[PDB]
């Protein structure tokens, strides 16, 4: 599955911008944004649903695609044996009661599975709709926030089974969810789109982590420590509205604190700590609004 | 070739289960055995003689409206519900979704005819009289299958334009009832009322609506070909819309 | 504003057993639960929707309530500015242009503040029904989801001005929402609700005392960074041979900082061990399921 | 002191902001035109009289059928968009809502009485005949409040109860209309006819919805007893079930 310069446009207004994309050797990839940036005219074009976007998309007819889209779609007056049926014989090969079985018990809505899907809540529609998406038997499987309404517990545990998953059937899986502290749990790349094209491509695959170090303090002394590192040390990265500053894992502190002590100026607070998703996503977008 | 199977069955089986279509069954046979009742006892016929255009007719007239409303829902349903985005992945899917849809209409109207057929056999029955003949069943069904397969892809078209239902409804009852209501004072017209008059035998919805009340399938042969034509333009546009369209 | 030993069954299944609640010294207090535990039961009765508490509640007519629960409620037909007319006029004691102008301009709807519901976003309709509960110039605010449809950027925004008109004013917030990271942000307290009584209550500016800070100096500035902290705050281990001093957990680093510099000490090491609310959730959560 | 009067304002504000009421009115008064126009262009009289009880029957019996349509959508919005847990807080506020929406029908009301009133006086000032009385309108006046009032409570409760819309809207519709269709039926039964006819004449809908089509206004004292009384226990229990419901 490949894309080759997609740029989707309405009227005047520019919303999809020459991007590339693929799957790289990763089985689990984050897609990040804002709201109304393309994020769902993006999934939109990867799911199927538009036509005229001017490029070239590189998909295989042998192949399916299961997909979740922004809101569960199912039949509300019946039930949701009758809909896991529907949609096992309308989009699959045929109807497997091993398979659907053994999903069914791995998701666990068997005690509740006879019962009208109009008496259910938001977070049992939501995982009924995931296991729409897996009836397909995909090859690849893209989910639009999975989680939407359900708890930490609920939703730790969900995304743990999808990893389960992963082994038994071939598939490379892409999320585009947001409360990235999830997805830092199971993830193997994240991307981050901005004015639609796909500016940064992070990929982590083992726990090297690339520790760092963040020290913080206000803005009118946040331009002095900013000259003295960048004179000193070299710099990855610098968030201006917080006044954070993120050195490289730095194991002695005594040349930093002689030398701010004899500057006078001093910080506000100081660790060395693993990275994350959350200082990478406010460097790449706190800069459009504030 | 499974899913154009599938979406056919599926819609005949949502048709089986529900208990408005007995309720509907019930209130038709009513109101014929109420207007068959009023005419045995009139007091005209010591014989009980019935003759069978009436029933004919009215029978019709109510069996095609309560199956035109089961196409207009049957259609409109994924659109309600907006389930009709999983239904929308390759261009194979869309082709077979419009294949299947139509074929699900061909069977709509064939088991409408069909039970018009028998509610009309067991009324005969019951009566005494002169039976028809089979071309007139015959007929029937065809004018049946040319109704349904012109208003379902019409109405199949506006929804994949507009995507919403309320209107989709009130246009159908609009197009069906206003025609005969509004047909005695088109005369009234100054000067152009024999020109609409003359006109009304070549529009599609002029001609079908005023053959509804009709107890004979009588068609010329261009009336023929401009409906055949009219509802193969339909299912081409279609084909082509819904391959080129964006969700 | 006390709850009192309330109790609720429905038949025989018993939802909320003898629990207890008082707002003392707080601003901002966190709900903090599972899905379908009785949480929106827990606000349902604050908000004097349920009626039989089977205990006591006490509330002065004076005071006003605002509140927001699961789904945002406005007419769909009509605009958001008519919503802000109409909720005036039932709920409070009246319009006024310049503090309803403060609300509207604040939080940033003004562009689109004039067009039909109909139209809306999902996290435009939550701010308006936010808007509204701040409307009614309520002396305790309680709200149930108020970030379910916003990105990160977006809900930090949100929380800001929330937290700045609890500073402009004077108002008692009640929050119940997962993802709570966010909401350890702006809180002064969170309290854990399981088996329908509240487990266990976190009061974060003070900190628990497992909470440690483990400071390593030289061996030569042990005696004077010794002497330092004897006289400042309270010290449990001490470690020579390690050279690691661990005290109370502190936010600030300032004075410490400024105290040992002006001693000529540089700290070989410094890092804090601090417990958040993700620690806390599991701790007390994870005999539910697992 | 706000609580009562914001949300009955409101309703008049509406009903002057929406098209559906003066689609209602040039229906009805498109109606009425066509049937006086029709009873006059009869050749019995060559003087052009015309009797207006026909006139004041029709239109009055139009009138209640759309004004009890508009009391059910006015008292189902709330519970349709499912804002009433914003207004269900205090007892206080519970108390205020029920009073306000008992003031709301009783100006709906007077408002259709007085469009009831406007359409019999264009309707005698185009015409040639004999005027009516001041003391018909002050009773056509008084039966509006009555039917609307004993109607708009009992449904209260009902939706108060239920939370359901539809539903409302078909119970609205079967007490209108299932007496007429079940009058002359219902003499047939054994032994129990007499019995059952003179019992109608005691059962409230049944001898309001009788009275509905009736020309003039008269009732008797056990009669206006018992509708006082119903209208007292209506309302006495719907401030006691408002005031112990949980949502």
């Amino acid at each position: 599955m490949k894309l080759e310069h997609i740029t989707k446009k309405y009227g005047s207004n520019v919303v999809l911008n020459d991007i590339d994309f693929d799957f790289g050797d990763s089985r689990i990839v984050g897609l990040i944004g804002k709201n109304g940036v393309g994020k769902t005219t993006v999934m939109k074009v990867m799911n199927g649903n538009i036509i005229k976007f001017d490029g070239k998309v590189d998909i295989d007819n042998a192949d399916n695609i299961g997909f979740l889209i922004e809101h569960p779609k199912l039949y509300d007056n019946k039930s949701g044996l009758y809909n896991l049926k529907l949609f096992a014989q309308v989009l699959g090969k045929g109807f497997d009661k091993a398979y659907t079985d053994k999903i069914i018990d791995a998701f666990g809505m068997r005690p509740y599975i006879k019962k009208k899907v109009k008496k259910y809540s938001m977070g049992m529609k939501q995982k009924l709709a995931i296991a729409v998406s897996l009836m397909n038997k995909p090859k690849f499987l893209i989910l639009d926030e999975p989680t939407n309404g359900m708890d930490p517990d609920g939703s730790i545990d969900v995304l743990t089974t999808i990893k389960s998953l992963v082994n038994e059937l071939d598939m490379r899986i892409l999320i585009s969810s947001h409360k990235l502290e999830d997805i830092e749990l199971i993830c193997d790349r994240a991307v981050f789109l901005r004015d639609g094209h796909f500016v940064q491509d992070v990929n982590m695959e083992e726990g090297v982590a690339s520790d760092t170090t963040i020290v913080t303090v206000d803005h009118k002394d946040f331009d002095r420590t900013e000259k003295y590192l960048a004179e000193h040390f070299q710099l990855q990265n610098v968030d201006k509205a917080d006044g954070h500053l993120m050195i490289n894992a730095q194991k002695n502190y005594q040349v930093i604190l002689k030398a701010l002590s004899e500057l006078d100026i001093y910080p506000k607070y100081i660790e060395t700590r693993k990275s994350s998703l959350r200082d990478t996503y406010f460097n790449i977008n706190q800069r459009g609004d504030k | 070739s499974h899913r154009i199977l599938n979406l056919v069955k599926y819609d005949l089986y949502s048709i089986f289960k529900s208990p408005l279509t007995y309720l509907a069954i019930l209130v038709v046979s009513s109101l014929i055995a109420t207007q068959s009742i009023l005419m045995a006892n009139s007091m005209d016929n010591p014989k009980h003689i019935i003759v069978y255009g009436s029933v004919f007719a009215a029978a019709k007239w109510l069996l095609l409206i309560i199956g035109l409303m089961f196409v207009v829902k049957t259609i409109t349903r994924d659109f309600s519900q907006g389930t009709i985005q999983l239904y929308m992945s390759k261009v194979k899917t869309r082709v077979g979704y419009i294949i299947s849809k139509t074929i699900s209409i061909i069977l709509i109207s064939i088991l409408f005819a069909l039970i018009h057929y028998v509610i009309l056999i067991v009324v005969q029955a019951s009566s005494n009289g002169k039976n028809l003949a089979f071309s007139k069943y015959v007929d029937n069904l065809w004018f049946f299958l040319i109704f349904l397969l012109f208003f379902g892809l019409f109405l199949f078209l506006i929804t994949l334009a507009s995507q919403k239902t309320a209107m989709i409804f009130s246009l159908g009852v609009f197009l069906v009832l206003i025609v005969p209501f509004i047909k005695p004072f088109i005369t009234f017209i100054p000067r152009y009322g024999e020109k609409v008059l003359d006109a009304f035998d070549y529009i599609p919805f002029a001609y079908l609506t005023d053959k509804m009340i009709s107890s004979n399938f009588d068609f010329s042969n261009w009336q023929w070909v401009i409906s055949l034509g009219s509802i193969v333009i339909f299912f081409i546009l279609n084909i082509l819309y819904v391959a080129k369209k964006d969700i």
